[PDB]
RNA sequence: CCGAGCCUGGUGAUAGCUGGUUGUCCAAGAUAGAAUCUUAGUUCAACUUUAAAUUUGCCCACAGAACCCAAAUCCCCUUGUAAAUUUAACUGUUAGUCCAAAGAGGAACAGCUCUUUGGACACUAGGAAAAAACCUUGUAGAGAGAGUAAAAAAUUUAACA
């Protein structure tokens, strides 16, 4: 998990997208996002979502 | 289509927002003489003098107060000198 | 065959909208240059103590501007003339 | 509306742009009235500025009436016979102006829809587009899998 | 006179008849006419390209219903270009 | 022409070319209509506006040999 | 305008299709190499001041 | 409806796009490590 | 120009008489392409008040040939109008009972769905085999290309292509093979 | 719930590469920054709205300008994402009180003092 | 046509209840809640409108705002901007729906119900199939001019010494 997030190609991190806030994405996005970026979604946990 | 091209070669995304064929005469007349300015034309220029005077206040005010803060940190300096003279 | 329960966009069981391609790209191409913007409005050009006390003597001078436009208010004026003018109605030649 | 009202294909009367242009505007006949409020401007354009438009337009004829009339008329007619009646009941004399300018101007022929905004009578150059215009030829003409 | 082209105004009679009198008034060889293109010759709209053709080389060139009316407009084409009369001539000049 | 055209980068220069026009008429465009309304709310306008135009013929076209 | 001219005078609108063509060309020669080359004649562009 | 509930609570549009957007893009060389190598 | 009023009209406004063969080619592009010269967007003059079509032939439709498994997963339905008369077909059988079906169906899908449909379908000819009625293999124009290639076979082939390609690995003698 | 987003200071530190590649010189900075609003302000906040009407930009695609100090990058980091914004560049220097009138804009951020209207 | 007749008069009985409510054009304009034999209503507050007097009004910079046992918030000079308070006169709204988020109830069901921050809708336009509530987008016209916005789902799956 932490070579992929160190080695992904991708400049656009959910974690950079929400502190920033660039499109008012708090909006849709709830406060817990922010220590559950992207691999939370209620109860689940996607390991492979980074 | 084109505009970003025209953006990247420097030239406005629409062909109507300034350029050759947009700020030209549209017509004159046929023994030569100039055309009075178009209404269009004439607000397009007016607005554009007055983003000028702004930009230039603008930038007065802003060397005002840098220069105001030098020379308040003068004062700072001078009046320390002053203390110590004391 | 093929219904959806209920409303289409709403309540516990929807129509799943999917992202395309189209999408991506817009949004990428805004997100740069909300990036660029965070660049530039990086490295300011002045400090708070340089730029505190320059420009309230411009925003003075607007609002007694202001002041004054308000304050002035009372009715217009009122003349012989524009009273008189409804007269030349029954005008003829003679 | 448009299909209720007729149109017409733009046209000018006898291709007056060509040659030397003409005033087309044949004749005014005012008809106002000596009493009245409602003929006051009237009477004050007639007063100032008939005159200098008479002067102006030589080629134009003005007709005056002066006779009772609960309401200011003007008829207008031009070269084609088209004929344009006009009420300036209570009219300033400003509005009366630009209204007898835009009659000088206008034409005779009735105002109601145009279908295009321009007229060509020699539009196609380099040949009228048909289907033949952008293929080739055959070999002394053979259709497609014919032998002889 | 501007907008109305001649055969409108003058008509003829014997268009190929008066060109091939007129080709050899200028001393030039009679012309063949031949079907250049065609489409639905037996459907109920024929249509045929006929060209003249003088020494393996072209003068006008006329579409038609069928081959004669494509054979006498390509010579009312041929008279127009001869008496430079062509609706892509020099407009008149003021 | 005929055989051969002439563009602009993106217009053509002014001497190279002399397009005459006349104007042969001003007028009011007859009367077009303007209405706004709604469903149930009694929201209802009407107006009508009568926009002015010009009518121009182009006299002739010449080209100069400055090329 | 392209319409009509591509209508009344095709003979223009086959010209202005080549030129389309060759600047297409024009285009690919740049993207092979954007720089370190000859830019093309016709996608050559004119500077206003 | 919850927060947290037993199914996938459908989310909305933006954040689809954002989580759509947001992968790991695995980084590969242009040839394979295991032919040419 | 130059030419008279009416005939100029005429040849602008005619009609055309466009072939196509239909050997191994993909019914989807052929529609797509009859589509559009039945419309007549090919022709610049193109308005929808103006009827500007062209007719089309089509050759060899028993010859066609789809992409995927579609012979199989594909299914041609419609329902005859009793109860229990909602009957579906594969396209294998569909074409084994009429081999023109499919890409008639498949133009009447591809063109807009107004009443000049059916006029259009009219204008639009079809022939399972290469033979014609002497009228419409006479009064043609032009056989516009395909729109693919058609693969090569290895008793095609020539030697000469074979010869020039060249060969990959070396077998070991000792393999049956 | 939905709530006024703090910014992290460390969001806006530029790094060298970049510096590098929006050739923005951090020693001699700009002095002002041309805006741009590209996005609605329907669906969007009573705050932010309100704050980009008061720095006056209720027209689309209209480059205005403001100053680059922090009071004001406040509110444009509150309202950053409604917005392009680019610093000025002038090779002319300021206009002079002849060149009033002969000034024009550029898509590059550019402002020239002289418009003489023909090429080169 | 008798839970108690028909006729006349009071009587134009009353009805928080239903319905209806006539010419043109323009502008501003849905906005916390409390009490009520009160929850189909009304009164006050708030919001909205009109005309005037006055000056500070919105955003907000450091600092400041609890022991118990997170997102944010209040105040707040500067700066960016031009609104706000007060005075005088009323009316009307005061039975509200979805989405995102923080929670409760319920079954960690509801196109369910209830509070809070916010948005849209009950105003026009484009798109997602038709679509209120989703995404773009607002100040209004004539155009047979142009550049953009959001804007089209991708998937096929298991041999073994
Ligand atoms: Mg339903
Ligand atoms: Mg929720
Ligand atoms: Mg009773
Ligand atoms: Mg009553
Ligand atoms: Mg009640
Ligand atoms: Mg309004
Ligand atoms: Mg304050
Ligand atoms: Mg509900
Ligand atoms: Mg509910
Ligand atoms: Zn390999």
């Amino acid at each position: 998990q932490e070579e992929r997030e160190r080695n992904n190609q991708n400049p656009w991190t959910f974690e950079r997208i929400a502190t920033a806030n660039m499109l008012g994405i708090r909006k849709v996005l709830s406060p817990y996002d922010l220590t559950h970026k992207g691999k939370y979604w209620g109860k689940f946990y996607m390991p492979k979502r980074v | 289509a084109g505009g970003q091209w025209r953006l990247q070669q420097g030239l406005a995304a629409n062909p109507s927002g300034y350029g050759p064929l947009t700020e030209l005469p549209d017509w004159s007349y046929a023994d030569g003489r100039p055309a009075p300015p178009m209404k269009g034309q004439l607000r397009r220029k007016a607005e554009r003098e007055t983003f000028a005077r702004r930009v230039v206040l603008l930038s007065q005010e802003m060397d005002a107060g840098l220069q105001a803060w030098q020379l308040r940190q003068q004062k700072l300096q001078e009046e320390q000198r002053k203390q110590e003279n004391a | 065959r093929g219904r959806i329960p209920g409303r289409q966009w709403i309540g516990k069981h929807r129509r799943p909208r999917f992202v395309s391609l189209r999408a991506k790209q817009n949004m990428i191409r805004r997100l740069e240059i909300e990036a660029e913007n965070h660049y530039w409005l990086s490295m300011p050009y002045m400090t708070r103590e340089q730029e505190r006390g320059h420009a309230a003597v411009r925003r003075r001078e607007a609002f007694e501007a202001i002041k004054a436009a308000a304050t002035s208010k009372f009715p217009p004026h009122r003349f012989i003339a524009d009273q008189l003018d409804h007269l030349n109605v029954t005008k003829k030649w003679s | 509306t448009a299909r209720g009202t007729p149109s017409r294909f733009l046209a000018s009367v006898l291709h007056n742009g060509l040659g030397r242009y003409v005033q087309q505007l044949q004749r005014l006949s005012f008809s106002v009235s000596r009493d009245g409020a409602s003929s006051r401007g009237a009477r004050e354009f007639v007063e100032r500025e008939v005159i200098d438009f008479a002067r102006r337009n030589p080629g134009v004829v003005i007709y005056v009436n002066s006779r009772p009339c609960c309401v200011p008329r003007v008829v207008a007619e031009y070269l084609n016979g088209a004929v344009r009646e006009e009420s300036i009941h209570c009219k300033s004399v400003e509005e009366i102006s630009t209204l007898v300018q835009k009659l000088a101007d206008q034409s005779g022929l009735d105002v109601i829809r145009i279908r295009k905004p321009f007229h060509t009578d020699n539009p196609s150059i380099q040949g009228q587009w048909h289907p033949f215009t952008n293929k080739p030829t055959t070999f002394r003409g053979l259709r497609p899998r014919e032998v002889q | 006179m501007t907008g109305k082209e001649l055969f409108e105004m003058w008509k003829i009679i014997n268009p190929m008849g008066l060109l091939v009198e007129e080709l050899k008034k200028r001393n030039v060889s009679a012309p063949e006419s031949r079907l250049t293109r065609q489409s639905g010759g037996t459907t109920a709209l024929p249509l045929y390209f006929v060209g003249l053709y003088c020494d393996k080389k072209l003068i006008a060139e006329g579409p038609g219903e069928t081959v004669l009316v494509a054979e006498e407009e390509a010579a009312r084409v041929a008279l127009r270009k001869l008496y430079g009369f062509t609706e892509n001539r020099r407009p008149w000049n003021y | 022409a005929d055989n051969f055209t002439l563009l602009g980068k993106p217009l053509l220069g002014k001497d190279l070319v002399r397009v005459e026009a006349t104007v042969i008429e001003k007028t009011e465009s007859w009367p077009r209509i303007i209405m706004r309304f709604r469903k149930r709310k009694n929201f209802k306008k009407k107006r009508i506006v009568t926009t002015p135009q010009t009518v121009l013929r182009i006299n002739s076209i010449e080209i100069a040999p400055c090329l | 305008v392209l319409a009509d001219l591509a209508i009344y005078e095709p003979k223009t609108f086959k010209s202005l299709a080549a030129l389309a063509s060759r600047r297409r060309h024009e285009g690919f020669a740049a993207a092979l190499g954007d720089g370190k080359e000859p830019e093309g004649i016709f996608s050559r562009v004119v500077q206003y001041h | 409806s919850k927060a947290v509930t037993r199914h996938r609570r459908v989310m909305h549009f933006q954040r689809q796009k954002l989580m759509a957007v947001t992968e790991y893009i695995p980084p590969k060389p242009a040839i394979h490590p295991s032919c040419l190598p | 120009s130059s030419f008279s009023r009416a005939p100029q009209q005429w040849a602008t406004f005619a009609r055309i008489w466009y072939l196509l063969d239909g050997k191994m080619q993909p019914p989807g592009k052929l529609a797509a392409m009859a589509s559009i010269r039945l419309q007549g967007l090919h022709k610049p003059v193109y308005h929808a008040l103006s009827d500007c079509g062209d007719h089309v032939v089509i050759m060899n439709t028993r010859h066609i040939a789809f992409s995927g498994n579609k012979w199989e997963q594909k299914v041609y339905s419609s329902h005859t109008g009793y109860p229990g008369g909602f009957r579906q077909v594969t396209a294998a059988q569909l074409h084994l009972r009429d081999p023109v079906a499919i890409v008639k169906l498949a133009i009447y899908g591809m063109l807009p769905k107004n009443l000049h449909r059916r006029t259009m379908m009219e204008r639009l000819h079809l022939f399972p085999d290469e033979y014609i009625p002497e009228d419409i293999l006479k009064n043609l124009v032009e056989e516009l290309p395909q729109p693919r290639k058609i693969p090569k076979r290895l008793d095609e082939y020539t030697q000469e292509e074979i010869d020039a390609f060249p060969r990959l690995w070396t077998p070991p003698e000792d393999y049956r093979l | 719930k939905f709530t006024r987003s703090r910014i992290p200071e460390k969001v806006f530190q530029a790094s060298p590469e970049d510096h590098e590649k929006y050739g923005g010189d951090p020693q001699n900075p700009h002095k002002l920054h041309i805006v741009t609003r590209i996005k609605s302000t329907r669906r969007r906040p009573y705050w932010e709205k309100d704050i980009i009407k008061m720095l006056g930009l209720e027209k689309a695609h209209t480059p205005q300008v403001h100053k680059n100090i922090p009071s004001v990058n406040a509110k444009l980091k509150v309202v950053k994402h409604l917005i392009r914004i680019k610093p000025l560049k002038l090779p002319q220097g300021l206009p002079a009180e002849e060149n009033m009138s002969n000034t024009c804009l550029k898509s590059t951020g550019e402002l020239v003092v002289q418009w003489h209207l023909k090429p080169v």
